[PDB]
């Protein structure tokens, strides 16, 4: 399982694989791993499914009820304060074997300069977060050759299609070399998911234009 | 004397919304339409509680404050532990009449405070929205077409009784009822709607100039 | 002075019983009718408890909601915990009982409420029905024909101590509820049987134009 | 003023005891024989608590099965803990009269209930039956020949002080018993003997045609 | 008010001792001799407490009784505590005392008893037996000679403050004090003794012929 | 310790031995572990005597006290259900080394055929319980022995006479095969102890129709 | 042991076996595992009978006292997060030796398309849940074998028969490949039990039309 | 009678107030200035709550330093369990009315306080002040300009209800709201200010001879 | 430490040894094991002396304190009870290295038969009660032994100095046995102590008739 995550010049792409293991044994072709959680911030764990759609549906409650009890959204600051705890009280039970590691991304309508609101959140066991500065970062087992990866292709980031395309092939090369991350599957047609925040908000990307991006990906390196 | 004494604490509670501004509730073809007189941008008389329903108090601020939160809480953990499909506002209306009952027995002093739900249908559905008012003492009733609430009701009641028209639009039915009120510009009224028409989130505010147009 | 304090405590609870409306229970040859006046689609004065045990109530719309549940979580459990075949009418009627008397006797208000309970034989088998009477302060009386309850209940009584007539088919039945509630058409009518002849739940609900017809 | 306090709880009590039936206990020479007046099948006021002691009660139907439901309770714990012959009717009426001290004492309202035990000898002896009477206040008397309790009381007292005979059969003492009463079929009527002659338990109901034979 | 208060409860107990029947306690050559009025073959005025202490009351059975397992408990935990021959009277006096004035002062209604705790010497020892009388709020006194509880003890006190002879026989002292409560055979009688000569406990009934004898 | 249990045409019996040991040493020789709880059911628990009793004991309380506050007595299913309660709340005990099995076997009242209404329950470690369909059971340390006489031996039941007689050499063939279950002793006279349900109630058999049956057997084995 | 179940246009259907075993040791021959838990859903776990019935009994209770407090039913979201807040709440029980693992079938009414309203539940050890999206699952110790045949066997399934036919199948294929799963038993008439839930509710299938159906797939791997 | 009790505690509450002195706050044009006598340098009745939230009292000492320890600890531990930013005067407001209701109706003597919350903007920021005045039963209002609290409020209220010019200097503002007080020199006055264009704290105090300057 | 009782008609006899034992070293020579509880009823338990006297003094208080508040005793098995209950809260510490084990002997009264109304009864170090049915029994390291020599020398046994002189016998091949139970000591004259209970109730034997007991025994075996 890997999520990657990149910033582009006016906001932040976020994408996972499809793909849940039981030792050696494929148990799921399907997985989501990704969610929306509010309107300018998404969430991505890199585990099963059950997993990752129970902590982002308590975290969006959480952010829903802040919301709804004081009149205004939380800030960044916030939010990041907010995750951090839920992340925190969860070590005993991660040092037990459940250990669940997030990845924030997200769009800041309070900063100065809009094309640099960006942020892309990282989270440790012991329950630390770090602000990213490079401009990328992934979880998962596989995430170490997509970071390679990306180091590599972030100079031709240059807008959200770029950012998209670069991050299906970091994802295409995690899979390439780890075996616990899935591929792009031509045979049943099931492709990673994406989405995209920008000053408009968070909105899924299409299964079509993924499919597009995954196949001139394929036929490149044919 | 069980009597006196609940004379007393009903005199009281009534005394106490009877000094209060004026809220209304209207039902209208796009959902619910709330109207209130409130001359601060700051404390608010109209909220929302979950996705397709809303909350109208008059009063006391602080105690249907206090109210306001518990129904949020309520309705949170009740979308949490079972599904957001599974919240309704009759519920919402009954744990409302509950709690005021117990505080209209058991506290040394009533609240003075009149509350108001309101349902629409979930997206892509056709179902006629639901008024239900709780009063100080925990009496629930259900209204069909509108619910008034706070000062003098009985002038506004007449007003509404006559000229309301069902499947009415936003425009007619805002004016209709801030004409009923009288018996107010941008500043001093507060204006929220339940859009049915809406995805998931049905409540909006209507503010400023957007507000100053419909009038 | 005791005999001052339980004599306010009842004339308040009979007064609150005394402005309430008017819901009569039944026995016929196909089990337990429950005819009420209710105007309300939603709050619902007649429900059921158990495989074959039925409830009604009249009075104050919360205090006997609260009862109805606390009614319902207890036949659960005790189902749960022996088995559902252990589970009767009379369990409930004396637990209501117990909690009546308590309320009347400790809480600073008493509940002005008048519930009913009644049971059902089990599929193939042949058992007279059961109507279980118990009033605000406790008190439990078994009654054999039917049961009145709210309002006022003398001239229904008598309208129904004559024409009653055991072994009576559904429509005769109704139609004779229908008359003596009247010392009402679909709307502002809640009716609700005990059918003997189903399998596990007898509980169901005549609603629309089916209950326009056995008008 | 205690002393005013007191006598309005005694009055209360007494008032509520006397609109009560009776019931009325009578040692024969097979044991003991409870006789009662009881139109309802379901609602019973004689029971027993343990393998040779019975339980006969008078007034408010609810507070009586609380303590009827006590009794067997500390009755099967107690067995449980020393065992089954270390079990007597002495234990249960004092334990009777404490928890009716305590409820006249402490409690807003005192308990409109009057208590009998009984116990008869054990399989293969000869001891002479034991009648206990217990008062709401808590006062404890033992009687040798009868109790009567609940209504009107002398009268009833008067027609068994004569015509009272020991070692009578169970079809006279029956006879004497139901004619005392009117100072009644097999409806409206409860009976139940301790029988000395069983094994474990003595306590047996009278039912149906049985009953009808012995009048 | 507390003086009103305090008056009204102790005329309370005082007229609920005056309804009694009487007990008296007197010292003899032998220890200490108990002779009560008790109609009642089951219901005890009179028990033991520990070796050589023993109990004696007079006024409402279960007040006393809930006293005499209280100090029964008591003696018990002391004695193996500590060990046997550290358990005498004057404590259980003391701990009567304290427990009787918390209940004048704390509860709503005052205990209607009156105890006495006489101890005896130990076997093989000569020391005078010694009476301790506690009465309902509380007081203790220390008596050389008897002590008389219950019903009108001015004219028994007479009656006993002549013809008392210390050194008195078993038969003359039981005749003597048989002849005071005057002022009764086997049956209505309850007659024990602490008897000094017996090597460890001291307490024993005199029932039956052997009472009669003695007479 | 063995207890056997089956089925005839109008009811069932149990039957169980009478050795109890400690390690190779026999502590017992009339130890009684089947005992009577109410008016048409039967337990029997495979240990000691005082386990047996107590556990007896407690459930025929259990059942007397329902029966006189209730007014009428439970049904079959009902205390099927509280002997499981019991039995599952002693499951820590049981893996501490107390374990205490029973069978249950009984007469259903409330049946539409009254020459299939005998039932035989039993229960595991876990707290599960089954009733049993095939006519009949055993328990202990000679229930295996048990089960295969009674599976060739099952075709000549008819009646009670022919149940019990079979019950009986099944329990001689447990004590043939197993040194923990103890064989009918001549020199002292003890035998089996054995319960008969039917429509009439449960009855306790008598020591001499056990012996002539016991006797019967013996010479027919020499 | 093992459960099946798969979806068909118009519905769902799932069955399992009736063997249960204590090590390589036989104990019950006639064990029930699939239980009609509401009007609209069943439910199957892989274990003893009173682990089932017992599971089965508490969903069955909570289901049916929230539609009578509520007056209306829970929706198949609700359903499921009840179903995972319960099996969630025995984790360490499970890893203290006692471990169950549902599978839940059911059909939603309130879908759109109501020729694909049948839905298949699966859980983890851990709690969690996924919805299958491939049209067959299974569960237990043939699960592996019962997935394999239904793989190749699913493209004959076009109504509510031939979905009985192929998951009778697969659980022949589970017995013919693992000893704890038992096999149709024709000496003494034993056959796995069947449920199938439609758009007029669940209903079980009766035994003669799962015997002629195991009896033609025996005749024609004859 | 509950309105007699909450008429007397109200007239108490008002007493108190009524013998306390002036303290009053006013908007300018760089945030918030506050002015009140005080003839002590050692207990002050101005104070900061958060990074731009200020605090003013008037009344009885101990009180409204009790509710400003409690303010300071809620606004903490709010800011640092969401943010700092995440921190407003309305949240403050409320918690102070419901405090102070909850203090009017429980307790046995309600506090003889009003209360003032300010707020500014953050640093590079435009937005207008805003005041919230809290009352001693609960009420909440939001006054644009101006508050007076404690002593005679009328003419103060008056004094500054003409001359008011918003967007006023410093000290203009200063000598205003000094001339307003007296319908004082550096001693007998307290003086701090919410200094919007300050970083991050905008609480300061003028105090000596910078205080003398700008009079 | 051996304690033996056995039944002759009309009565029972108890009767232990003296010595206490730290490992090889022996720590006393005049230990009492055997206490009168009651008026018909004697305890002994196989241990040091202060745990014997301990126990026996929490049973009397507890029998007593039973007495004065009921107004009469106990019967038989409610003294069997408490005593059990006893035994049983005491399991724990028993498994942590101190077990006391006692030995019941009583008459009772309220028997039909006189001549057979001795009791005796036995625990197990769970808390489990046996009555005793073969006229004796034994307890302690030397129980096998003594057991063994009453097997044989019960058939001498008529009346009470019959009982006595085979208690006395019994104690004396138990003592030539093993060697933490000591022997008559006719250098210091110390010998066993014993207790007879009968209609009369329970008694202590004189010291001096034991020695003569005692003395016999070992001139028969020179």
């Amino acid at each position: 399982a890997t999520i990657v995550a990149l910033k582009y010049p006016g906001g932040v792409v976020m994408a996972g694989d499809r793909r849940s293991t039981q030792g050696n044994m494929i148990s799921g072709r399907d997985v989501r791993k990704v969610y929306i959680t509010d309107d300018y911030t998404a969430t991505g764990i890199a585990g099963t499914a059950a997993v990752a759609v129970e902590f982002a549906r308590l975290y969006a409650v959480e952010l829903e009820h802040y919301e709804k009890l004081e009149g205004v959204p939380l800030t960044f600051a916030g939010k990041i304060n907010r995750l951090a705890i839920m992340v925190r009280g969860n070590l005993a039970a991660a040092m037990q074997g459940l250990l669940a590691l997030p990845l924030l991304a997200g769009y800041d309508i309070h900063a100065s300069d809009p094309q640099s609101a960006g942020r892309i959140v990282s989270f440790d066991a012991a329950g630390g977060w770090n602000i990213e500065e490079e401009g990328y970062q992934a979880v998962g087992s596989g995430s170490l050759f997509a970071k390679s990866s990306m180091k590599k292709l972030y100079s031709q980031v240059t807008d959200g299609d770029s950012g998209l395309r670069v991050a299906v092939e970091a994802l295409y090369d995690a899979a390439d070399d780890d075996s616990a991350t899935g591929g792009p599957d031509l045979v049943r047609g099931i492709f990673p998911t994406a989405v995209i925040i920008d000053a408009d908000g968070a909105v899924d990307v299409p299964e079509s234009r993924i499919a597009e991006l995954a196949r001139a990906i394929i036929e490149s390196r044919s | 004397s069980p009597e006196q004494a609940m004379r007393e604490r009903s005199e009281l509670a009534r005394k106490g919304i009877a000094r209060a501004k004026s809220v209304v509730a209207l039902a209208y073809a796009g959902g619910v339409l709330f109207v209130a007189e409130n001359p601060s941008r700051s404390l608010q008389k109209i909220s929302e509680l979950y996705d397709r329903v809303g909350f109208a108090a008059a009063g006391k601020f602080n105690e249907f404050d206090n109210l306001r939160r518990g129904g949020i809480q309520f309705a949170d953990t009740r979308g949490y532990a079972y599904d957001r499909r599974d919240v309704t506002g009759r519920q919402l209306a009954n744990v409302y009449a509950q709690t005021l009952g117990t505080i209209f027995t058991e506290q040394a002093k009533p609240y003075e405070v009149e509350l108001c739900v309101a349902e629409v249908a979930h997206y892509g559905e056709t179902k006629r929205p639901e008024l239900y008012r709780i009063t100080y003492d925990g009496s629930i009733a259900d209204e069909p077409h509108f619910v008034v609430m706070g000062g003098t009701t009985e002038p506004i009641a007449n007003a509404l009784k006559e000229s309301y028209a069902e499947n009415a639009s936003l425009t007619d039915a805002l004016r209709i009822a801030v004409a009923a009120l009288r018996a107010l510009g941008v500043a001093s009224l507060e204006v929220a709607v339940l859009d049915a028409n809406r995805p998931r989130r049905a409540f909006r505010r209507i503010t400023g100039s957007a507000l100053q147009a419909l009038l």
